[PDB]
RNA sequence: GCUUACGGCCAUACCACCCUGGAAAUGCCCGAUCUCAUCUGAACUCGGAAGUAAAGCAGGGUCGGGCCUGGUUAGUACUUGGAUGGGAGACCGCCUGGGAAUACCAGGUGCUGUAAGCUA
RNA sequence: CUCGCCGAUCAAGCAGUUUUAUCCGGUAAAGCCAAUGACUAGAGGCACCUAUUCUCAAACUUUAAAUGGGUAAGAGGCCCGGCUCGCUGGCGCUGGAGCCGGGCGUGGAAUGCGACGCGCCUAGUGGGCCAUUUUUGGUAAGCAGAACUGGUGCUGCGGGAUGAACCGAACGCCGGGUUAAGGCGCCCGAUGCCGACGCUCAUCAGACCCCAUAAAAGGUGUUGGUUGAUAUAGACAGCCCGAAUCAACUAGCCCUGAAAAUGGAUGGCGCUGGAGCGUCGGGCCCAUACCCGGCCGUCGACGGCAGCUGCAAGCCUCGACGAGUAGGAGGGCCGCCGCGGUGGCGCCGAAGCCCAGGGCGCGGGCCCGGGUGGAGCCGCCG
RNA sequence: GCGACAGGGGUGGACUGUCCUCAGUCCGCUGCGCCGCGCCGCCCAGGGCGGGGGACCCACGUUCGGGCGCCCGAGGUCCGCGGCGACGCCGGCCUCCCACCCGACCCGUCUUGAAACACGGACCAAGGAGUCCAACGCGCGCGCGAGUCA
RNA sequence: AGGUUUUACAGCGCCCUCCCGCCCCGACUUCGCCGCUUGCUCUCCGGGGCCGCGG
């Protein structure tokens, strides 16, 4: 997996190939986060292949479509259960994020695991993503944003557009 | 002054250069090696028909 | 670049008679006009053989020409051969042949003409039979040279039957160790 | 184009699914060069008529 | 350098299967090998007479000569870069009939009857094998098999 | 269904112990003149028919051992091909395909060809 | 050279490839409570004996892959009738094989291709080296020896500062466009984006295939994470106070561990809201690579010709292609000397020699002009 | 409509169990397939398909064919135009000299590997190395041909 | 945790609904919150560079 851009949520369902001994085999639904449907189908045959005895050639994908966010205009507190393989061993991990859509929250998990734990895209395995209420948040980095009437300035505004005027007589101000 | 003893490195590239041709199976295969008792009678079945 | 082997791009086919003969190159200029416009498969075979060498144009004895004319269906056809029609002295009768060849030996020319036959050339053949109709194109024993008796597997292998290169065929010449 | 939409809509209406037929045509594009190719892979690229880089052919699936 | 012995490396190929030792079952002796049938080659360590060479164990050739106790086979052996047709004499205890052509003969006999049946009925049944075509479009019902949610399991050591 | 002769596959047929069965047949059994035979009529060979199921043999029994088959072990172990993947390294993860084995659990236990005879 | 050229008008056959079908094996793994061999520990039954248990095999194996090897996918077939034999024998068909005649294309898997068809002569070479994987001897080696494939030798080009082999890509002469690998602070073409998020301070920071070194063990440096224990029946810290606290473990970056000799090396400068590390987006930069067009040449054609040409050994049209040492072949209106033909030139200046002169040919070379020179010289066909 | 099964009664019997003329085992609704019918569902005329009862589209309108033009049509032309034109104010870009940017290590040779701290080479001119004879092989040209070569 | 206890002197969810109670905007290239494309996407539809060789 490459984790390019925003990871979109795909609902990939699949089943074994129907035979005369087992007609209409059970259908298995999966919650896949992948940049496109081509990778989402491959991610399906990675977890289902290790949970049930069924490969890509022994089964088929019945449906693979996008799952849009029901409330893209509401700030939500997400909780992601994952397990990444470090250089020593595999570790379970529960991290909390906060975004408008679940597609962007899992994307932050791949950026955070790579930044803090140097974990690549192929080592992370998302297990559970759940919209957690503001009472069950365990991380203090999100609980500080759970204060109504929140107030904070923007101190020391670093100058961007450093090359629109590349030479000038005025030194930039950082208090606004 | 030792040298290299044995190698089959470039041999597979030389074999398929002019291709590995199967033996030409011709119609009316030969009759060498057949049972002499069987061939002696078969030559008697050709000089009497 | 492209993945292709240029090992056998050139097709080694003689497209011009290697001889500097004048009359032979005039027949080439004649049958090249027929191989392009006559649209007859006969002229395309005569054109090849006008290029071939002497070893690829072996002689055609009278007996070997008479037997191929006596086959059923060769009543009043012509015996075309790109080469010399040598005489076979060990034959007796000539059954009214109608031949057409580059060269004919003096005795073969006499025995064909005395029997009432007719001898033509490739310029007269292209005049009376441009499409090549009513012709029987023959050839000589190309594998009949003494040179081909030395070609094979090797003189010193089982089931060879290959003639070895020796100075003189005698008793003390390659018969001691390996031939018995 | 309108038939595959009809079949997919009548399957979602009843809560079922409609698996479209697997494609029968493929467009193969060679992307790698011609130097350093395995002999088993080089033989297949010749049977697909893909001998140089960035050329395409249609393949029945 | 290795030895050029005739039975070097044949410790396992000429051995007999587990609990399959003893005398040869008498069905391999009463099989008729005509001249021109495809036979396999599989040496046996029980009969040390007329056994094939290790370069033919597992190969397959056609019969060109039949004798009292053995059968002459024409096997194609690649030496270095050339394939040569070898005429070997192997007894009937090391060979067996090859079923590689029986699937072809059964397919021909079924083809010779399909065209005479279509000719006297007026149909256009195609007599030609085709590779596995892509699966057609089909509906997958979820009436009694609802999709079960799968997800990765936590790591346990 | 059964009893014999000759078999094919060669334990689903073998092994231990227990129980039941003789219509035909089979087996045990009864003899040493002949044929033959050994230290010894035990065996082998030969002659025979008083007894009829102790054994052979056949059919059942065993939460039987073995064998056979399936499930599971497991899409695990291993592996084809790929990367300017990770790692000081050892080695590991992933992509694309193939894909085992023991243990454990469950079921089964001879089938069948030719010829002859008997209805326990 | 024999054909096919006309595409499955045709028979085809072939393949460093798959598919279908059928065989071969004893390597990886697995097993040893199964055999051979090695091996630890208790327990039961009177040192053995039985049922278990820990750990192994390259010269052990019940079982057993992946990759891989052979064969079969049609007219050389299928089917039917007759005949022949000294072979075979209960059985003029009992087998068998041969011969002759007739019936039957829906060429009876995918893809590709003119057959790498049939011969002849034959140079060079017979010191190799490197890489991914497999693997032997060795502590190890830029060491020695093997296996599959690729590369190199014989090979330039873009990238890795530098380079034989690494990555990308193979080469006729050019214009335009676009990429690969790799890059875009400046050297140095391109981020002079109001790029996204987070980690990180180093009194030896770090800066990415091969690759040019670093370990065990540690940190109350800092940031995540896992599992527990205390606490308004008031803990922790402090000598009562009244809200969170403690411990173990784990993983990132940084640090200790970390010492060599001429002055020096992320390539250099230098960079610390970065020009560092990790995960990603958009744009942009150029290779002899891809695309379009011009030109040269070679190759092929199921090719075109008996106002302008037709030196047919000529002319014209179309398509693909172009690396190269050892070596082979072809072409030469390239060059030197001499001979037989032929066509000339020269004291109004031949040969030779010199040149900042005018030109032709891809090239070997050639023509003309000027100067000098003073007696011979050259073109074409052989 | 009919096939795979599920649950019990009556009759006979074989077997099993240390509960013993007491117990137990056994033998003689729901699922799939297959069609036929009804109803409902598919921008809605079902936009899945074919037929029946105001403007846009029809290589349909009574069979084609024939003159003049245009041109997204077998690879370009202008039936457009300006300033300079006397050896100078124009032209040559190859050669000569010089400058700058990029590239760029010395050839030959042996070698796996040479710019090599491997060898030969200070410079210039002339000379300087695959030949001729005998015999053999194959290919090709030519003459004649069971002959041929004097 | 707005107002003095859960709507009150702001608001935030979740259910039964009144036909989806009812209308209007359709990934916004059609008014810059988020994907995939023609079912031959439409334009004497604009602008720039390059060269038209042959006959
Ligand atoms: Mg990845
Ligand atoms: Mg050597
Ligand atoms: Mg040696
Ligand atoms: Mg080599
Ligand atoms: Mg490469
Ligand atoms: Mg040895
Ligand atoms: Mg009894
Ligand atoms: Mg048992
Ligand atoms: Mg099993
Ligand atoms: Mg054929
Ligand atoms: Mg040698
Ligand atoms: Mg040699
Ligand atoms: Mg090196
Ligand atoms: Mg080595
Ligand atoms: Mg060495
Ligand atoms: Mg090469
Ligand atoms: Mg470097
Ligand atoms: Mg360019
Ligand atoms: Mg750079
Ligand atoms: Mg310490
Ligand atoms: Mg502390
Ligand atoms: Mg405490
Ligand atoms: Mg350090
Ligand atoms: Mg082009
Ligand atoms: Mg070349
Ligand atoms: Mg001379
Ligand atoms: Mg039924
Ligand atoms: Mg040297
Ligand atoms: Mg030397
Ligand atoms: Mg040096
Ligand atoms: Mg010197
Ligand atoms: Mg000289
Ligand atoms: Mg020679």
């Amino acid at each position: 997996m490459k984790a390019s851009g925003t990871l979109r949520e795909y609902k990939v369902v699949g089943r074994l190939l129907p035979s005369v001994k087992n007609p209409a085999p059970p259908l298995y639904r999966m919650r896949i986060f992948a940049p496109n449907h081509v990778v989402a189908k491959s991610r399906f045959w990675y977890f289902v292949s290790q949970l049930r005895k069924m490969k890509k050639a022994s089964g088929e994908i019945v449906y693979c479509g996008l799952v849009f966010e029901k409330s893209p205009l509401k700030v939500k507190n997400f909780g992601i259960w994952l397990r990444y393989d470090s250089r020593s061993g595999t570790h379970n991990m529960y991290r909390e994020y906060r975004d408008l859509t679940t597609s962007g929250a899992v994307t932050q998990c791949y950026r955070d695991m790579g930044a803090r734990h140097r974990a690549r895209a192929h080592a992370i395995q998302i297990m559970k993503v759940q919209v957690i209420a503001a009472n069950k948040c365990r991380r203090p980095a999100i609980k500080q944003f759970h204060d109504s009437k929140i107030k904070f300035p923007l101190p020391h505004r670093v100058l961007r557009r450093q090359h629109k005027p590349r030479f000038t007589t005025k030194r930039p101000n950082t208090f606004f | 002054a030792k040298s290299k003893n044995h190698t089959t490195h470039n041999q597979s590239r030389k074999w398929h250069r002019n291709g590995i041709k199967k033996p030409r199976s011709q119609r009316y295969e030969s009759l060498k090696g057949v049972d002499p008792k069987f061939l002696r009678n078969m030559r008697f079945a050709k000089k009497h028909n | 670049g492209v993945d292709i082997r240029h090992n056998k791009d050139r097709k080694v086919h003689r497209k011009e008679p290697k001889s500097q003969d004048i009359y032979l190159r005039l027949l080439v200029k004649l049958y090249r006009f027929l191989s392009r416009r006559s649209d007859a498969p006969f002229n395309k075979v005569i054109l090849r053989r006008l290029f071939m060498s002497k070893t690829n144009r072996p002689p055609l004895a009278l007996s070997r020409l008479i037997r191929k004319m006596k086959l059923p269906g060769r009543e009043n056809l012509t015996a075309v051969v790109v080469g010399t029609i040598t005489d076979d002295v060990r034959i007796q009768n000539i059954p009214k042949l109608k031949v057409c060849a580059l060269k004919v030996t003096d005795r073969a020319r006499s025995r064909i003409l005395k029997a009432g036959g007719q001898i033509m050339t490739f310029d007269q053949l292209a005049l009376t039979s441009p499409r090549g109709r009513g012709t029987v194109l023959l050839s000589g024993p190309r594998k009949g040279r003494q040179v081909y008796r030395h070609f094979g597997k090797a003189p010193g292998t089982p089931h060879s039957h290959t003639k070895p290169y020796v100075r003189s065929k005698g008793r003390k010449f390659e018969r001691a160790r390996g031939r018995r | 184009y309108r038939r595959e939409i009809r079949m997919s809509r009548m399957a979602r209406k009843a809560g079922n699914y409609y698996v479209p037929a697997e494609p029968k045509l493929a467009f193969v594009i060679r992307i790698r060069g011609i130097n350093g190719v395995s002999p088993k892979v080089r033989k297949v690229l010749q049977l697909l008529r893909l001998r140089q880089i960035f050329n395409g052919v249609f393949v029945k699936l | 350098t290795n030895t050029r012995g005739k039975r070097r490396g044949t410790r396992y190929m000429f051995a007999r299967p587990f609990r399959k030792h003893g005398p040869i079952p008498l069905s391999t002796y009463m099989r008729i090998y005509k001249k021109g049938d495809i036979v396999d080659i599989k040496g046996t360590g029980t009969i040390q007479k007329g056994m094939p060479h290790k370069c033919y164990h597992g190969k397959t050739g056609r019969v060109y000569n039949v004798t009292q106790h053995a059968v002459g086979i024409i096997v194609n052996k690649q030496v270095k870069g050339k394939i040569l047709a070898k005429r070997i004499n192997v007894r009937i205890e090391h060979i067996k009939h090859s079923k590689s052509r029986d699937s072809f003969l059964q397919r021909v006999k079924e083809n010779e009857k399909k065209k005479v049946e279509a000719k006297k009925e007026g149909t256009w049944i195609e007599l030609k094998r085709q590779p596995a075509a892509p699966r057609p479009a089909h509906f997958v019902s979820t009436k009694n098999n609802k999709p079960q949610l799968l997800e990765p399991i936590p790591y346990e050591f």
